[PDB]
């Protein structure tokens, strides 16, 4: 009957939990759901596809790699019920008296963030965005006191895997649950960016960073601060860091571009490929390796399931459109009779691979968030769009049929009616073709009626005079409608786009920055096209009771730490005004009863 | 297993002897190996044990004639600062009035649980029907005999504190400055150091720092330092 | 120190026998230094004042703003001078119909009979197999090529909407 | 600078937070004379 | 003047509290405060963790 106070009074007062849960009582409690309420639905679905089958809905709304393996440790399980449930009190009780309490929370908002996306009254998925919310807030709150106390344990726990939640780490609970608050914590980025300078000292300057790598004997002097062998010990601390790969990747790629850009000018003829065009192809064939070998590693698991992890990134879907569009046109080129539309498609492959450079934007503050304020404005644009074709159909049509132009095929029409009113937008306003003031007046038709001659190409050789002073009419409507209303609306949704993200940009980049790290921990020191180097060593390399005793200390230290913090915060409750107040009521009823039993 | 720095706190248990499990092996007049897994075995959270053997084999409270005594005297040690020692109550039957009354005819200072029954109740409540009250916590309890180690107990009220779940160092700073008595500002130097180690501004301003304590500059110095590091 | 080191620059050009030109030009961008050192006299007005801070401020705005305009800018710079394939080709104009004339499209000034081959005269202009068309512009490229010239005519909408308006908005956000 | 942090510290001692405290202490103060006068 | 001392190693180490307290105990105030902000806002620019 949800009633939290009750729960955590029966429990304290001897209530052995181990005993008393039993599968029975586990189902009985699935029970209790609304027959109208989300959970109901999902059990009756997996159960369409009698135990609960709460694994099964589990395995539906998390996915393999963090669903948890449930029934799990009662504690666990009765999270998962009062998650499920939306039963926020009983929720944060059960945390509370749990182990695993920052990966737990960071799955409960997960969880609760997965299907606050799946109900359909607005209200309860409100609730369950305020409970994941509370949520993160508390995982946040707890590693930040594990950090304080004690930086090498709260790595460690940072990185473990958690049975619990499908072996996943805190980190990966986090960008499953799109957690920004708990990346811009002040011990993650000193953890990411540990690991981003690798065995180079994170205070090194990035002025001393791109000199020695634009002059590498730069590097074995004091200029670079590091935390015969020793010789190449230095070069492989240096070479293998991820900020030093992602440096040379960004050479790499301007690089590239510059190939690419030159050869589309200068070298593509007809005629057989010559000499930088193929250099151009086995660059483009590098970057297939390593997009392959991106997807083998997922970005054990099934080979599948590492795929699906693969494609589930954006930038990865870009690099697999610019490659196919690359792989197509070099294919049509190849090809006799097929030369110009090769040509075509690897112009547009260019702009595919252009875009591309967004990404480097992300290790900067300033420039991240824009990319994302950028892919926002461009869903801003898409819905603009349908009042721009609305406007332009009436305006084109109507301009158009007044002025009735002689030369008139589905091209001519199409571009007088769709291009032509577009261009006036940004101040291409062709009076001479529309008002017939300032045409010659000449008989250029056999109907009846008079007539003027435009002098543009594609004007129409002949228009009519009729009702022009309504032509120029619509033309003086559209500029005040086009050309500042909607232009307007579309910049006041672009406003409220950019101070959406500009009220949390810096969430906004750390989690990007977290998303960089990741991705250049692991990739080859070696940049395209010497990356075929790395690709053919891994290549030859593939063709040819302590540790829960460790853990059992740690989960013990974040316990400890997590009985401190709700103690805080217990006692700052204590302390407040209107518990003050409250037990200042209460002893002055205890004061009147003294004074009625004196008398 | 939480603490990251030195050990500080060290748990002492006293036992008796022939009630120890597998104490066979213990005899070899050296670092003994004890078989735990096998009377009641010794728990190995511990540091030391004192097994008290009182001759009769297998009996269960001869160890108290011994404790208490320990008990004063580290009550009476210095190390020079005096050394506060404290007696919690969880629960108990009627000989732990018995106890009670030991450890308060020689002064020291008692802690009672409230809401955990017992001894603790029963001497809660007379503090914050009493034939009523006594039987309602020893059903089978002599009432005469009861009755009169409560009064004897009750007599000396100054050694006794209530501890409700409704925090500990506070309770601990009241309970060990309500029983000083002297003023001769050295018998209150364990009391300033608990008070800085826990933060108990109020208390120490109230009660530690009084006119009738004649403080000086060498009395505080280590205290001072203790605050600012 | 900036503007007096360019002036004494410029002087000792000046009075150099062949280099009185690089003087004038050197003496041209100092006159500019010394015209902004006005902005200091603002500062005695209260209203004046702050305006030079924020004017300061939104120069790094636009220095950030240019990654992006520099971004777009060589994509569709480059697409659109592959697809027209002036016969005109070499680094200077490729530089200039890369990057000089898309960036003045930001501001008005669009040249569609340089690019739209249905408002050029069609000739044989060439000597690859293809039909090719002639822009009247001086700079434009003596013979372009008609092939997929609707998606010219697609990337300069697109251009329209994405540089105009989508990232000039940004910067003004 | 002593009558500014004398004139701080006044400030504080009338704030609404502070009244109640000593009011609850008070309150105190009061159930410990009804219990001593029993 | 042991009181300017115990003023910057408090302003040193981020000891809000009692950097107020030895700033409220001693001399020169109106300077002592203007140079504690100063000293402030110089490290807050050479501190690794945003908080
Ligand atoms: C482009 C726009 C800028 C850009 O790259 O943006 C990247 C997209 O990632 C790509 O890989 C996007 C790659 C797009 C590539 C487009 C290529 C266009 C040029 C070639 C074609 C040119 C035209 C050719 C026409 C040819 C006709 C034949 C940002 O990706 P992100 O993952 O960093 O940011 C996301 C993203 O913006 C999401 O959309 C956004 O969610 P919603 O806004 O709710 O959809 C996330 O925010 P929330 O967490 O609040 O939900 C952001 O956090
Ligand atoms: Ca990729
Ligand atoms: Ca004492």
């Amino acid at each position: 009957n949800d009633r939290p106070e009750f729960v955590r009074l029966l429990i304290s007062h001897g209530l052995s939990l181990g005993h008393f849960l039993t599968p029975m009582r586990l189902a009985q409690l699935y029970s209790a759901a609304p027959s109208n309420s989300l959970i109901r639905n999902l059990l009756d679905q997996a159960s369409h596809s009698r135990p609960p089958d709460v694994g099964h809905v589990l395995r539906m709304l998390l996915g393999k790699m963090c669903a948890p393996r449930y029934p799990s440790a009662p504690w666990s399980d009765l999270l998962l019920w009062a998650l499920l449930l939306n039963r926020a009190q009983m929720a944060m009780y059960f945390w509370e008296m749990g182990s695993n309490a920052v990966s737990s929370a960071l799955g409960a908002c997960l969880l609760l963030r997965v299907m606050a996306r799946l109900e359909p009254d607005a209200e309860e998925a409100a609730r369950r965005k305020d409970l994941a919310f509370k949520f993160e807030g508390m995982g946040v709150d707890l590693f930040g006191e594990c950090y304080r106390s004690s930086e090498v344990r709260a790595a460690r726990l940072l990185l473990r895997r958690c049975p619990l939640w499908g072996d996943a780490t805190c980190l990966q609970l986090a960008m499953q649950a799109d957690a920004r608050a708990f990346f811009a914590q002040d011990g993650v980025q000193s953890l990411l960016t540990q690991k981003w300078w690798g065995d180079m000292a994170s205070t090194t300057p990035i002025w001393a960073l791109v000199l020695a790598f634009f002059c590498p004997p730069l590097i074995y002097t004091r200029l670079i601060t590091f935390r015969g062998r020793r010789c190449l010990r230095r070069w492989f601390h240096f070479w293998g860091a991820p900020v030093t790969i992602f440096m040379g990747n960004v050479v790499s790629y301007l690089l590239f571009l510059l190939l690419f850009s030159r050869v589309l000018l200068v070298d593509f003829q007809p005629a057989p490929p010559g000499s930088l065009e193929l250099l151009l192809y086995f660059w483009a064939f590098t970057l297939l390796c390593e997009e392959l070998r991106q997807g083998l590693s997922g970005g054990h698991a099934s080979l599948s399931q590492r795929l699906r992890l693969y494609l589930a990134d954006s930038w990865n879907q870009c690099d697999l459109v610019a490659l196919t569009c690359f792989l197509l046109g070099v294919g049509c080129r190849l090809t006799p009779g097929l030369y110009h539309l090769g040509r075509t498609v690897l112009c547009i492959d260019f702009m595919v691979f252009t875009v591309r450079l967004l990404h480097i934007f992300t290790v900067n503050k300033q420039l991240g968030p824009k990319i994302v304020i950028v892919s926002k404005m461009m869903k801003d644009v898409f819905f603009f769009l349908f009042f721009l074709g609305v406007w332009l159909v009436a305006y084109g049509v109507a301009t158009e049929g007044l002025l009735r132009p002689r030369d008139s095929d589905f091209p001519s029409i199409l571009r007088r009616v769709f291009y032509r009113p577009y261009l006036q937008i940004f101040g291409q306003i062709p009076q001479e073709d529309m008002d017939v003031a300032l045409m010659e007046h000449s008989n250029c038709s056999s109907e009846p009626g008079f007539w003027a001659h435009p002098p543009g190409a594609q004007a129409g050789t002949c228009v009519s005079q009729y009702a022009n002073w309504l032509v120029v009419l619509l033309l003086v409507i559209f500029l005040l409608v086009a050309n500042i209303l909607l232009v307007n609306l579309l910049i006041a949704m672009f406003s409220y786009t950019f101070g959406k993200v500009q009220g949390n940009s810096d969430l906004y980049w750390k989690a990007q920055r977290y998303r960089l790290i990741r991705e250049f921990h692991s990739r080859p020191a070696l940049a395209p096209p010497f990356i075929v180097i790395s690709h053919l060593r891994l290549l030859l390399r593939q063709l040819c009771y302590l540790s829960k005793e460790a853990e059992r200390k740690l989960l013990t230290w974040e316990s400890v730490h997590k009985e401190n913090f709700l103690l805080a915060r217990a006692r700052d409750k204590r302390e407040s005004d209107s518990e003050r107040l409250k037990r200042t009521s209460q002893k002055v009823d205890l004061a009147l009863k003294q004074l009625g039993h004196i008398r | 297993m939480a603490s990251t720095g030195g050990t500080k706190v060290v748990a002492m248990g006293v036992a008796p002897w022939g009630v120890v499990r597998n104490r066979d092996t213990l005899i070899n007049p050296f670092p003994a190996r004890y078989r735990w897994r096998g009377q009641f075995p010794l728990d190995y959270n511990y540091s030391a044990f004192f097994l008290v053997d009182d001759g009769t084999h297998g009996c269960l409270g001869g160890e108290n004639r011994f404790r208490l005594r320990l008990e004063s005297y580290i009550s009476q040690q210095k190390t020079g600062i005096d050394i506060p020692v404290l007696l919690l109550l969880i629960d108990g039957d009627e000989k732990m009035l018995t106890r009670i009354e030991n450890a308060t005819q020689a002064q020291l200072p008692c802690l009672l649980v409230a809401g955990s029954g017992g001894a603790a109740d029963c001497l809660a409540e007379t503090l914050e029907e009493a034939r009523d009250r006594i039987r309602r916590f020893f059903p089978k309890g002599d009432l005469e005999v009861l009755q009169a180690q409560v009064e004897r107990i009750m007599t000396r009220k100054e050694l006794l504190t209530v501890y409700s779940s409704e925090e500990f160092e506070t309770i601990v700073l009241k309970a060990l400055v309500k029983a000083c008595g002297s003023s001769e500002a050295s018998a209150y130097l364990d009391e300033l150091r608990l008070a800085v180690a826990w933060n108990r501004v109020d208390i120490a301003q109230s009660e530690l720092f009084r006119g009738d304590i004649q403080w000086r500059s060498f009395h505080l110095e280590a205290s001072l330092m203790d605050a600012l590091l």
